[PDB]
């Protein structure tokens, strides 16, 4: 049936240009509308017809540029000079009398990752970019397991657990953590 | 603060701002129309907008067009049906018109009315012609007993004709409609290289109904006298009234 | 020109209003769910109903996250709807000797098992290396 495909995460620095895509199948690429959606770490950024179109830019949120290629039956959003809040989760959607029941249908993709950061790739706390796999004894344990998600410092790197003495203490000290953008593995 | 205008609202407030432009009302009723075209056209609506679509309508024309007068470019389910019908129904709520898209014959009728004569002072004429007699050179008259309908043809737009008690429907070549207020006959004129009027109308009353049996017509008739030397701008212009009313004999 | 800026379990089918600054209908689509402001999406339970008018709407009930559009410009607020039990539940939760520090520097979706959450502080800061000290409705104090 209609299934609407994105491009893949982008990690970029500020003052670089960026254009991501979002490509359209099982429908003419024609007559329901197609908009792109912000979500930081929901803002609805803009709009435009999939055949031959203007654009509908949200309010004050028209720096950035909607297009679209109907040849190939593509549709694209770009930045100029990217800000380090332009860091968030992209969406676009296909969307089929008056407002109601009209072109803001939002009838999705499986949204696109972008995140502006001057930092470079790095293994771990202090990582870039994400994410890093932690595990117990290679896997061995989990009841109790909590990872917590990744915080953004200052600094433009990433960071971020186990619990009785009673409970047949053995080792002292574990951590399998893995970083494959850096292919980092550190056992602690 | 609340303007949100419906479809039909924003369609109708328009089409009397196009109206309004195409001199032919006096008033419109337009408010919250810049946010209504900035949202459902995504374009400005300053008068410079309207111009080019008033233009681009009824000259420059191109193939396709949709109900907010907009064309396909040149070569080949919202306003993207740019389905090109014989007709557009221009109706603000207050005034309607049936206009006309270009074709052959509307483009080599499009004159620009961009400056004026000087006619003639007033040549010692009558004032009291009837219907059947006219003798003029912008008039003509038809008398369909069959229909019991009169045909008023101006060949001199220039030259009014004020109407008084009366309720008529006019048919050009550009937009036909009804006009019933007192006073001048209003024409369209679209702004595109000047101001263009079209070149003749027809004046259709239907002498049945009694709504013009009061319609006086004042006009002004067009008929040479001497000449100095040659008949050269001989003079030709004296007021008249036309009375319609259904008097025997 | 302001928009929907006034909005608005343990298994408790329950149902979530919303207004907005001006009149819009009976649009506000939740999410897709239930647009007309009460149509049902093909694809979706019955269970999910849609009410109101433009002044203010309601949707009466898969603990997730849920929200409304409007179809004008603006379109779409985020109320998240899981919480069970009593690391901690729920969700809702530095001293050092020189006051609270100029140094202030500075938690996990709920778990599968028994609904609760797990929380982390970390406080960053060199010259210290000072020398001593890191609230919930389940403590009386
Ligand atoms: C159907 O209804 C229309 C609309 O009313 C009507 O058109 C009008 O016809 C009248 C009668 O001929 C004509 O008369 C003048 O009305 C204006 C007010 O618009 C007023 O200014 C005039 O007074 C004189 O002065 C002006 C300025 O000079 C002259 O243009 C005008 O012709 C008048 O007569 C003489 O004035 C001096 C005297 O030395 C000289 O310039 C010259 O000798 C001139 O003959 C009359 O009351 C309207 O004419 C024009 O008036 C002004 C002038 O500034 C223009 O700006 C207007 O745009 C207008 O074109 C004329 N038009 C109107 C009122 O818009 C028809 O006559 C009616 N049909 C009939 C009766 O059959
Ligand atoms: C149409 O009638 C006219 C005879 O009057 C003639 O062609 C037209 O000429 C007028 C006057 O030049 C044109 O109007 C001009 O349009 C330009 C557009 O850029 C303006 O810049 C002009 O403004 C200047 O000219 C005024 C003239 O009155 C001056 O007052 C002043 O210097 C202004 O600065 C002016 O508005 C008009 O566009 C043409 N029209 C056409 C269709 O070419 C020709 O005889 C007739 N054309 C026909 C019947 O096709």
């Amino acid at each position: 049936e209609v299934q609407l495909v994105q491009s893949g995460a982008e990690v970029k620095k500020p003052g670089e240009s960026l254009r991501i895509s979002c490509k359209g199948s099982g429908y003419s690429f024609t007559s329901y509308w197609i908009g792109w959606v912000r979500q930081m770490p929901l803002e609805w950024m803009g709009i435009i017809y999939p055949g031959d179109s203007d654009t509908r830019y949200s309010p004050s949120f028209q720096q950035v540029t909607i297009s679209a290629d109907k040849s190939i039956s593509t549709a694209y959003l770009q930045w100029t000079s990217l800000k380090a809040s332009d860091t968030a989760m992209y969406y676009c959607a296909r969307q089929l009398y008056y407002d109601s029941g009209s072109y803001y249908t939002a009838a999705w993709g499986q949204g696109t990752l972008v995140t502006v950061s001057s930092a470079s790739t790095k293994g771990p706390k202090d990582y870039f970019p994400e994410p890093v796999t932690v595990s117990w004894n290679s896997g061995a344990l989990t009841s109790g397991v909590h990872t917590f998600p990744a915080v953004l410092q200052s600094s433009g790197l990433y960071s971020l657990v186990v619990t009785p003495s009673s409970s047949l203490g053995t080792q002292t000290y574990i951590c399998n953590v893995n970083h494959k953008p850096s292919n980092t593995k550190v056992d602690k | 603060m609340e303007i949100i205008l419906t479809l039909s609202q924003g369609l109708k407030k328009y089409y009397g701002k196009i109206l309004k432009l195409l001199h032919l009302t006096l008033e419109e009723d337009t408010e919250g129309l810049l946010e209504w075209c900035k949202r459902n056209l995504g374009s400005n609506c300053d008068d410079d907008f309207f111009q080019k679509r008033i233009e681009e309508f009824f000259i420059t024309g191109e193939g396709y067009f949709n109900e907010v007068l907009q064309f396909k470019t040149l070569s080949t389910e919202p306003f993207k049906s740019y389905f090109a019908k014989g007709f557009l129904s221009i109706d603000s709520g207050y005034f309607s018109a049936k206009c006309y898209p270009r074709s052959s014959t509307s483009g080599l009728q499009l004159i620009n009315v961009t400056q004026h004569p000087a006619r003639i002072a007033e040549t010692p004429g009558p004032k009291t012609t009837s219907l059947k007699t006219i003798n003029c050179i912008n008039l003509r008259a038809s008398v369909f007993k069959e229909h019991r309908e009169v045909e008023i043809n101006v060949l001199l737009p220039q030259i009014a004709v004020n109407l008084s008690n009366c309720h008529v429907v006019i048919n050009s070549h550009v937009c036909d409609y009804s006009l019933d207020t007192d006073g001048p006959v209003r024409l369209p004129r679209i702004y595109h290289e000047g101001t263009f009027m079209p070149g003749t109308y027809k004046i259709v009353i239907d002498r049945k109904n009694k709504l013009n049996d009061r319609c006086t017509l004042v006009t002004n008739c067009v008929i040479k006298g001497r000449e100095v030397r040659k008949g050269q701008s001989v003079l030709r212009q004296y007021k008249t009234e036309i009375k319609i009313g259904k008097a025997p004999t | 020109i302001q928009m929907t800026q006034s909005p608005s379990s343990v298994g408790d089918r329950v149902t979530i209003t919303c207004r907005a600054s001006q009149s819009i209908n009976n649009y506000l689509n939740w999410y897709l769910l239930i647009y007309a402001a009460s149509t049902l999406q093909s694809g979706v339970p019955s269970r999910f109903s849609g009410s109101g008018s433009g002044t203010d709407f309601t949707l009466t009930i898969d603990f997730a996250s849920y929200y409304c559009q409007q179809s004008y410009r603006g379109t779409f607020q985020g109320t998240k709807v899981e919480f069970k039990r009593t690391n901690f539940y729920p969700r809702e939760a530095w001293k050092v000797d020189n006051a609270l520090q100029s140094g202030n520097s500075q938690v996990t979706e709920q778990d599968s098992k028994d609904s609760t959450y797990s929380l982390s502080s970390t406080l960053t800061l060199a010259d210290y290396e000072h020398k001593v000290a890191c609230t919930h409705q389940g403590l009386s104090s």
